């Protein structure tokens, strides 16, 4: 291991699939060093219209991948003769362009949460910024990795393809959560859902801080 | 390849020179010759054939006639630039 | 002339003492040859109204389309020959998906037409290689630059028009939208409009048989280079039917 | 079509097939094909054309000098 | 570059017009004859037409591409020497050889020379307007070995090993006097070789020993251009034994 | 053998054991990046047809990179060469990687396990640096003699004869796999989750979860 | 003439005949169908050689693990421009990793061919590709010309007296769409027959089948399976 | 279209000539007397200066006595356009001969160099060959005194006396009837030269602008290039002008 | 001077000795192994330590020789191996070192040994050994061999000199490769194992 | 003028037409595969007794147990054997094993056909070789004979002759070479074949045979060799 000093820095994104959709928390708000430069930006990008990612790492390292993705999608979309954006293809594609990247003693640093629906599988894939890929079940990004993970884990083991709504009380908990462990984290959360419909990212939205409790 | 064998043949006929010349070890030792250069190679046989004064040409000339024809006449022949056009 | 081995058609670098330069006018004779590409500037999109050649009787979709997307907002129709219209659909798509990375707005008619046409023109004016031999139309629908239609010829020009025919027919189909308002008029009313003069226009020596294929990039779309839906085409293709009889 | 009422031919055999293989064809030469396809029919003993002569008469009338079979394939 | 206009284009008669154009200007003069010996190998031209006023000491028409091979060179016309055509092939030739000797530790040979020879005409061919050198080169050299060799190589690029050749106004005829003169003692004695090279040379045209160089190789020992003055002691005493057989 | 830097660490070890024509190769089932991990599945096994089965772990990034390219390096040498997959495959690709990685240095251990388009069976062996050999007992990993070891004493039989008298069989192979893994959770800390064996034969590819105890 | 000493040689009427008389080229090679139905796509070539006491080299081409070709035409432009085509399907498995798209690919073939076409003192490749390629949208079987341009049917004839074979795919066009495996590959053996005189019926070593499709990757049976679809014979249909 | 506009000139013709060293060829001998004679204490070259006017500037040292290096000097027979470029290119490569060896450049080493790119045009390219043949002068260790010819393709020759451009062969067999091979010293020698240039030349008193004549002369162990002045030159004119006077009693 | 390939000549062969090891020599990642490759039968050689590194320049050295011979229909020498080696491994070098090869073949001027190691040295004396071990071991051995020694004889001198070695090393899971090169061929004598020859001798 | 680069209303190339030609101006060569080895056997056809034999060559090894018969311009081959040497030890360097007669064999065809005479690199062809080769050798996969053609058509044979005797012999070789024709009856079935084209009965100065047979290295047949099939034909 080893990643770059990021100033401005996306931190927790968890992300657990549900049938035909994906629900999300991602941070809305990235801090710059101390300064919350924006506590307005997203982490989610649109591939193509049945696509999402969301990005943790450093911010800035994500927007590098957003446009080599972007052009590639852009020459490929449109025609739609029998090539256009699959969801193999974006998973398969970036992981190529942080291993390449890999390769150079300095690296991109992103962890990635591909959600897609290509030409007959639903996938939900998990990305590097050093490359890899697989299926996934639930994943963290960033943050998410070391210090939720295993406790989020824990309530998918008896039930691991549970409804939007089980997931929604989770994640909307996870923000009381993020303010009492880590410290570069707002409150101002973006709740992000792939589905069929398309990507949808609505503006951040906020529930309780509570770091009120010192009841012992 | 075959077709050069048989102007040989036809070419014989007109002439009074042996039977005892085989045909086919002409046309093997000059391909890629048209009609005109297979007649040339007769006429040369002969033309040692008077010198030495002999009536009857033999298969040594006729050997030397065609390595002369293989190397010498390719330059001048009008097939390479007709060819192209056709 | 035309039966020579120096120079007029083997060049482009010379010029008679009219000016006249031969190739790039045998250029323009190779587009004539196949069927009418039509696309009509509406303030709000442009409507694309494309023969597209039937050459089999084992025809499926899209199989020898003249509709490209350059753009994710730009459609691409062409007319004349389509071998040097494949490679001219990879210059024109390859300069708009540059510029999005780049700039990261939607690419203005104006800029990618300018591109494309000096490529067209550096071929005309060099006696090294041939120019190609299609002429074709980009079309698009922004909001950052409007509904713009821009149209590039084998010469190497690029100029708006608001309402352009390339192909075999484009002189009488021209005049048929002198008779339309179509500067201000939906993109709905317009693809009616190009089904019907397609449909007339065609007869069985221009090309022996054509499929219809219209397309939306429009207030419809939503600024979309789609494909019109099933029920679009035919109701456009009836028009065009019943205004033929 | 006028062509095949001057001799005799089968209906399964029309030359809308041979456009559609190749264009690198002509008005003059198709009355041409037609009465080449012909001798052919002729030499076997025929009282027709059939779709074997025309289908060997396209490459007859063009010229070969040493023709194809492993030289492209 | 630019150029690529066609110089050289393929011909039915199953040839490259260049190579015939050049086999022809050795058939019609620059007689070079080559022998090989038992312990030395001796080329010689007749031919840098030394008309009594020329430098004999430095001009070099046989050239040494190294110190255990040298090539004697010919082809002519009304521009008569082709020395210039010959200068290419020679210094491309040179760091080849030196080469091949700092790669691998056996002394480069004659061998090696030759494919080199026959793929430096090919390569000519295949590029873009460009052209084969008119050229026939006598290689002559030492192997691994340290066996006497002579080579003999064509304007095409075909090369074959020959113990006497002769190539110049009459290639087959001066070969096939020269052939009489080949047998076991010549080859044997040394000396016996450098009057086999000049006794050659001399039956096209008599006399001049200025017009006559020839290049001596023994061993892997350097090359050693003969001066005119032992030439013209020798052409002397090959006259007399003409006059012995016959 | 070295500390994670040059590329990230996902941990994982590999033993491999040759018998005859059935060949063990085993490697924990997850995929790491990052002191946890992520996920149990894995594609770190790719089989590219049922005659060799190929096994990259470590980090993550190299191991989809070469598992891939090891696809591409089949194709090629079923078209050229009309020799199907197998050992001919293996000792090609190893020499290529082994290149690429070893002067900023190597941090995968792929282990092309098959038989040869011919018959042979053949395990091969890099250390990370293009070397090649046909084994019968084989550890690699960081602990590349940690499971060498147990191959050595029972497959080879030196100073041996409670494990077999002779050599192993394929029912005492696949017996000996599932006592192995759960002996390397109490040594080796560096893993989550389970353990996963894949059986590798010319007839029959296996797979087993086995969890981590 | 003087439409067609360059490729660069202008017609009056605005047709270059050297890519024209390139088309004439692939009339000279070897007779190959192409046929599809919703989860496979099957190519069946004719396999000619010089020596028949000997067996006959492939005429079917390895570029994917579920793309395959048969070549009409010159036989090394064929193998020349399906190296460009093998370079990008094995590329595109590493970076994309889909099973690549046969109209993605056959568009690039596209710009290849266009270069020595708009080129001065060269020759357009007179070559004609089928190519039955298998992706996530199901088969696809398209037709690749001398020019560029391509055509996506369900079914195509390119190659020698091509016309004859057209007949029989004309006259199954709506069958070809159910099939399966078996199905496919009888059908293009029927129309393969065709293009040949009537009294030569094919012999399983001269044909080599490319089999792609949704329950397989890329087989090439060169008699392997060859022997059950050429059963049950039928000679020459008119 | 470019084939058949190219005339095909590069092409070799069956009797193993290039048409373009040919036609180069007599471009040196429209073109004036360049002569090179051999003698055993220093070696001469006698060039015709062209450049006759009341109103000359002399901004060269001459424009065809040309030094290449600090031990070379050389002549012109050709075109003075040709002779320009390449007298630059000459002086490039006896320069930097000189930095590696440190000693005066042969020569027979001078012309080889040049001769690749000679043979370059003719062959291939489509390009002319240089319109000058050059007459070099110089001195090195090795021989000791050595004179060089260059031709159009860069075929090279040896000379002890030979002369190029117009009236060159009444000019080589006049200076081959006096001397032959190295029978005369420096002071005859320039004697010999400007006699020949005389008879070739159509002004038969000649002047020193009519003529430029230059040394190249090995004085204490160094080679000393020196383009002598047109007060040196007059007293040649009148020494070999006065032999002449002789000849005909 | 060190171990892993190493020969010492005589007029007769020359022994080639080696060792299989795999990896450092801290642990062997196999057991079974020979690391012992024939490039071309003119001799044998085969290291260790940086793997990839004698591996790659030895095939180099293999492919530009083995054409050479093969075509020309002229033997290759122990000078031309040598002169290959040299001159690639320099140019190559910042991409790992670590080649230690031994090079034989009899030529004009007699029997002709050179080391060839990866600093760039290229040697001949009594014996050389380019690797690691071998280094203590060129000091008893000198001793014990002629300049020109038989192949029996020879054989004989190799299975003392490692029987005493095997006691001293510590280094297990090897064999020693016995080969003699009579030429420009190579035959295997014995492939005896270190444990084994210590009994015999 | 026309150019040369131009398709024909016969539909093939002019430049591509003569080659085969020059294929045909050449000595014969004949590759037989047998199932006891490959045997290449091709015609010195000497004139000169001053000549040395052994250095008149045209079988050249390709790899160290395939051997190559090559005809039409000595030359014009030797260039294509020269690239192929590099690839066989390249072969050995990267898949660690030898090259195969097939796989060499369709890397040197692509280069065969590339011409663009005008406006093409000069690192690419102007023009094609006018060669046939015969890669005779028994490799890995067993005896195998491929012929290469000058048009870039490579074909696996049995028995496979090229030279001016080429259309002759390759159809009289059908008749007595099979599979039930032995390898020394294939050096007979070649010598008689051999001599139509030959200006003079067959010798042992006159012919030069090689066979790779399995287990076995290329081996170059030695005078005695040549001497005993030169006594029964």
């Amino acid at each position: 291991t080893q990643n770059p000093m990021v100033t401005g820095t996306s931190v927790l994104g968890v992300k657990f699939d549900c049938g035909v959709v994906i629900a999300a928390d991602m941070l809305g708000s990235y801090g710059s060093l101390a300064r919350f430069r924006n506590i307005s930006r997203i982490m989610r990008v649109n591939d193509s219209t049945m696509l999402g990612a969301s990005g943790d790492y450093a911010d800035f390292q994500y927007l590098k991948q957003v446009l080599g993705q972007m052009v590639i999608d852009e020459e490929l979309f449109g025609d739609g003769h029998s090539y256009s954006p699959r969801a193999i293809h974006s998973w398969l594609t970036r992981a190529m362009y942080s291993r390449r990247s890999k390769m150079n003693p300095l690296w991109n640093t992103k962890v990635i949460g591909g959600y897609a629906g290509g030409e007959s599988f639903l996938g939900y894939v998990d990305m590097l910024g050093v490359a890899y890929e697989a299926p996934s079940l639930a994943t963290g990004y960033g943050a998410y990795l070391a210090q939720p993970l295993l406790r989020e884990v824990l309530e998918k083991q008896p039930v691991l393809s549970q409804t939007e709504a089980r997931e929604l009380v989770e994640r909307c908990m996870r923000v009381l959560y993020y303010r009492d462990a880590r410290s570069y984290n707002r409150f101002q959360v973006a709740t992000v859902t792939e589905k069929g419909v398309e990507i949808e990212g609505p503006l951040s939205a906020q529930t309780n801080w509570d770091i009120a409790h010192m009841i012992s | 390849l075959e077709g050069r064998t048989h102007i040989f043949k036809i070419h014989a006929r007109s002439m009074s020179v042996e039977r005892d010349i085989r045909f086919e070890l002409l046309a093997r030792l000059c391909p890629n010759s048209t009609g005109a250069e297979i007649r040339s190679v007769c006429t040369e046989a002969g033309m040692f054939a008077i010198r030495a004064r002999r009536k009857i040409a033999t298969e040594k000339d006729f050997l030397e006639a065609v390595n002369k024809v293989i190397k010498s006449y390719a330059k001048f022949s009008a097939t390479p630039r007709y060819m192209t056009y056709n | 002339m035309s039966s020579i081995g120096t120079g007029y058609d083997l060049s482009a670098s010379t010029f008679s003492p009219d000016g006249r330069v031969f190739q790039v006018e045998y250029a323009m004779k190779a587009v004539e040859n196949s069927s009418t590409a039509i696309g009509i500037r509406c303030k709000d999109g442009v409507v694309f109204g494309v023969e597209k050649l039937v050459l089999s009787k084992l025809y499926e979709e899209g199989s020898n389309k003249r509709l490209f997307n350059v753009d994710r907002h730009v459609g691409m129709a062409v007319a004349g020959l389509l071998a040097d219209a494949r490679s001219l659909a990879d210059i024109a798509r390859e300069e708009a998906s540059n510029f999005r990375s780049n700039f990261g707005y939607n690419i203005p008619l104006k800029h990618l037409a300018d591109r494309v046409a000096m490529y067209v023109h550096a071929y005309t004016l060099y006696s090294a290689v041939r120019p190609f031999g299609c002429s074709f139309m980009l079309g698009s629908y922004s909001v950052n630059d409007g509904a713009q239609l821009y149209m590039i010829d084998p010469s190497g020009v690029s100029y708006g028009y608001w309402g352009c025919a390339i192909g075999k027919a484009r002189q009488a189909a021209k005049t048929e939208i002198e008779k339309l308002q179509m500067k201000e008029m939906t993109c709905r009313d317009v693809v009616k409009e190009v089904a019907k003069i397609i449909y007339i226009v065609h007869d069985e020596v221009k090309d022996k048989a054509f499929e219809l294929e219209l397309s939306w990039v429009g207030e419809l779309t939503k600024g979309r280079h789609e494909i019109v839906p099933k029920d679009v085409r035919e109701e456009a293709e009836k028009y065009a039917k019943e205004s033929l009889k | 079509q006028i062509h095949s009422r001057k001799m005799n031919v089968s209906p399964d055999v029309n030359y809308e097939e041979l456009a559609r293989c190749t264009d690198d064809f002509n008005g003059a030469q198709c009355k041409a094909v037609c009465v080449e396809a012909g001798m052919i029919a002729l030499r076997r003993g025929a009282t027709e054309l059939t779709h074997e002569d025309y289908m060997e008469g396209i490459l007859e009338v063009q010229a070969k000098k040493k023709a194809n079979l492993q030289y492209y394939a | 570059m630019s150029y690529d206009r066609a110089i050289t284009v393929f011909s039915p008669d199953g040839h490259l017009f260049q190579v015939e154009y050049a086999q022809e200007a050795v058939k019609k003069g620059s007689t070079a004859v080559g022998v090989r010996g038992r312990d030395i190998v001796v080329l010689g031209v007749e031919k840098k037409s030394v008309a009594k006023l020329q430098d004999e000491r430095t001009v070099r028409k046989i050239c040494a591409l190294d110190d255990n091979v040298c090539m004697a060179f010919a082809v002519v016309a009304s521009v008569s020497g082709l020395t210039a055509d010959a200068r290419i092939v020679i210094n491309r030739a040179r760091v080849e050889c030196q080469s091949h000797r700092l790669t691998v530790g056996d002394p480069v040979t004659v061998e090696y020379i030759t494919r080199y020879i026959a793929s430096l005409k090919q390569r000519y061919t295949q590029s873009n307007g460009r052209r084969p050198f008119g050229i026939s080169a006598l290689i002559v050299g030492f192997d691994f070995d340290g066996t006497p060799r002579l080579y003999q190589t064509d304007p095409s690029g075909t090369y074959h090993a020959w113990k006497a050749n002769a190539i110049g106004r009459g290639a087959k005829s001066v070969r096939e006097f020269l052939e009489k003169n080949y047998t076991d003692d010549a080859i044997e004695t040394d000396d016996l070789t450098i009057k086999l090279v000049i006794k050659a040379l001399l039956e096209v045209v008599q006399s001049g020993g200025k017009n006559i160089e020839l290049a001596v190789m023994r061993r892997d020992q350097p090359l050693k251009i003969l001066s005119p003055e032992e030439i013209e002691k020798y052409v002397a005493e090959i006259e007399k034994e003409k006059e012995e057989n016959e | 053998r070295f500390s994670p830097y040059a590329f990230n660490g996902g941990t994982v070890l590999a033993i491999a054991g040759e018998d005859f024509s059935i060949v063990a190769s085993d490697t924990r089932l997850s995929e790491g990046f990052s002191i946890h991990t992520r996920d149990s599945p894995k594609c770190y096994k790719l089989t590219d047809k049922t005659v060799i089965g190929c096994s990259g772990f470590h980090g993550d990034c190299l191991t989809l990179t070469k598992i891939i390219e090891a696809r591409l390096k089949m194709y090629k040498h079923s078209n050229n060469k009309a020799m199907t997959t197998g050992a001919i495959a293996a000792m090609l690709s190893t020499i290529l990687y082994s290149r690429r990685f070893f002067p900023y240095y190597v941090y995968n251990i792929i282990e092309g396990l098959d038989e040869e388009g011919k018959g042979a069976v053949y395990s091969f062996d890099p250390v990370g640096s293009y070397q090649r050999d046909s084994f019968k007992a084989g550890g690699s990993a960081s602990a590349m003699l940690q499971p060498l070891l147990d191959n050595q004493v029972g497959f080879k039989n030196m100073q041996n004869v409670e494990h077999v008298p002779l050599t192993l069989d394929r029912a005492m192979r696949l017996v000996k796999d599932v006592f192995i893994s759960a002996a390397e959770r109490d040594v080796y800390t560096g893993d989550a989750l389970r353990i996963c064996i894949v059986t590798k034969e010319g007839i029959r590819e296996e797979t087993v979860p086995l969890r981590k105890d | 003439n003087q439409y067609d000493n360059d490729v660069t040689v202008w017609s009056p009427q605005g047709r270059i005949h050297q890519i024209e008389y390139a088309m004439e080229a692939v009339k000279q090679g070897s007779a190959t169908v192409g046929l599809k139905s919703k989860t496979h796509a099957v190519l069946v070539a004719l396999k000619r050689a010089q020596s028949e006491l000997a067996a006959h080299q492939k005429k079917i081409l390895h570029v994917d693990n579920h793309i395959g070709i048969s070549i009409a035409g010159l036989t090394a432009d064929a193998r020349l421009l399906c190296n460009f085509m093998r370079q990008e399907c094995l590329d595109s498995r590493f970076v994309f990793d889909r099973p690549l798209p046969v109209s993605r690919l056959v568009s690039l073939i596209g710009s290849k061919t266009q270069i020595p076409t708009q080129r001065y003192g060269r020759r357009p490749y007179g070559v004609g590709l089928l190519i039955a390629g298998y992706d996530d949208m199901g088969p696809h079987v398209f037709q690749t010309c001398p020019s560029a341009n391509y055509f996506d049917c369900r079914a195509m004839s390119i190659g020698a007296r091509s016309q004859s074979a057209r007949t029989y795919l004309e006259r199954h066009m709506s069958e070809f769409m159910q099939c399966n495996l078996d199905e496919l590959v009888k059908h293009g053996l029927r129309a393969l027959r065709e293009t040949l005189p009537a009294e030569q019926d094919l012999t399983t070593k001269n044909v080599s089948i490319g089999i792609v499709g949704k329950d397989l990757e890329f087989t090439i049976y060169d008699d392997d399976d060859v022997s059950p679809f050429l059963d049950g014979l039928e000679e020459r249909p008119q | 279209m470019s084939r058949r506009y190219d005339s095909r000139t590069t092409i070799f013709s069956p009797e193993g000539r290039l048409y373009q060293v040919e036609y180069a060829m007599e471009a040196i001998g429209h073109a004036g007397t360049c002569l090179g004679i051999l003698a055993n204490d220093g070696v001469l070259l006698a060039a015709e200066r062209r450049n006759i006017h009341k109103l000359l500037d002399e901004v060269f040292f001459s424009e065809k006595i040309y030094k290449l290096n600090e031990d070379m000097a050389c002549s012109v027979a050709g075109i003075t356009s040709d002779a320009n470029v390449l007298t630059n290119e000459l002086r490039l490569i006896a320069q930097r001969y000189l930095l590696q060896y440190q000693e005066p450049i042969p020569c027979e080493q001078l012309v080889t160099a040049l001769c690749d790119i000679k043979q370059a045009y003719t062959q291939f390219g489509g390009k002319r060959p240089f319109g000058v043949s050059l007459l070099y002068i110089g001195w090195d260790k090795h021989y000791g005194f050595q004179l060089y010819q260059s031709d159009p393709s860069g075929n090279y020759g040896g000379w002890k006396a030979t002369c190029i451009g117009n009236n060159s062969a009444a000019a080589v067999s006049m200076l081959k009837q006096d001397y032959k091979e190295g029978e005369m010293t420096l002071k005859s020698a320039l004697a010999l030269a400007v006699k020949v240039l005389n008879k070739t030349m159509d002004v038969s008193k000649l002047s020193a602008e009519k003529v430029e004549i230059a040394t190249l002369t090995r004085e204490n162990g160094k080679t000393v290039i020196r383009v002598l002045k047109q007060k040196e030159v007059e007293q040649l004119i009148k020494k070999h002008e006065e032999e002449e006077a002789k000849a005909e009693r | 001077t060190t171990t892993l390939a190493f020969k010492f000549q005589h007029g007769v062969i020359v022994a080639a000795d080696s060792r299989a090891t795999a990896g450092p020599y801290i642990a062997s990642q196999t057991v079974k192994k020979v690391i012992e490759i024939n490039p071309y039968l003119l001799g044998t050689m085969a290291g260790g330590a940086a793997d990839c590194s004698f591996w790659e320049r030895l095939l180099a050295r293999q492919c530009r020789i083995y054409e050479l011979r093969n075509k020309e229909r002229i033997s290759v020498a122990a000078a031309s191996k040598l002169l290959a080696n040299m001159v690639y491994q320099y140019k190559g070098m910042g991409l790992s070192m670590g080649t230690m090869i031994c090079g034989w073949d009899k030529r004009g001027p007699g029997l002709y040994y050179v080391d060839s190691e990866g600093n760039r040295i290229s040697g001949t004396a009594f014996s050389v050994g380019s690797g690691s071990v071998y280094a203590f071991g060129v000091m008893d051995r000198g001793y014990s061999y002629d300049l020109q020694v038989e192949e029996a004889y020879d054989l004989a001198r190799r299975a003392i000199y490692q029987a005493t070695y095997r006691d001293a090393y510590s280094g297990g899971a090897v064999n020693l490769y016995h080969v003699r090169e009579d030429g420009w061929i190579r035959v295997s004598s014995d492939n005896v194992a270190d444990l084994h020859d210590k009994y015999t001798s | 003028d026309r150019g040369v680069n131009t398709f024909s209303p016969e539909g093939r190339l002019f430049q591509v037409e003569y080659a085969i030609e020059g294929h045909k101006l050449g000595s014969t060569a004949i590759g037989i595969q047998t199932s006891e080895g490959v045997c290449l056997a091709v015609e010195k056809r000497i004139t000169s007794p001053l000549m040395e034999p052994s250095s008149i060559e045209k079988i050249v090894e390709i790899d160290a147990h395939i051997g190559c018969a090559m005809s039409g311009l000595i030359a014009d081959a030797k260039t294509l054997i020269d690239k192929a040497r590099v690839e066989t030890q390249n072969h050995w360097f990267t898949y660690n094993e030898t090259m195969t007669v097939e796989s060499v064999t369709q890397a040197v065809s692509n280069l065969a056909l590339q011409f663009g005479e005008e406006d093409a690199d000069p690192g690419a062809m102007s023009r094609p070789f006018g060669v046939a080769l015969l890669f005779g050798g028994v490799d890995e996969k067993g005896p195998q004979l491929f012929h290469m053609d000058p048009s870039g058509t490579f074909v696996q044979c049995d028995a496979r002759a090229i030279g001016s005797a080429s259309e002759g012999a390759q159809s009289s070789l059908q008749e007595v070479y099979h599979k039930s024709t032995t390898l020394k009856e294939a050096i007979k079935s070649s010598l008689i074949i051999l001599k139509q084209v030959m200006e003079e009965k067959l010798n042992a100065t006159n012919i030069e045979l090689a066979t790779v047979q399995p287990g076995q290295n290329f081996h170059m047949f030695t005078k005695e060799e040549l001497e005993e099939v030169i006594k029964d034909i």
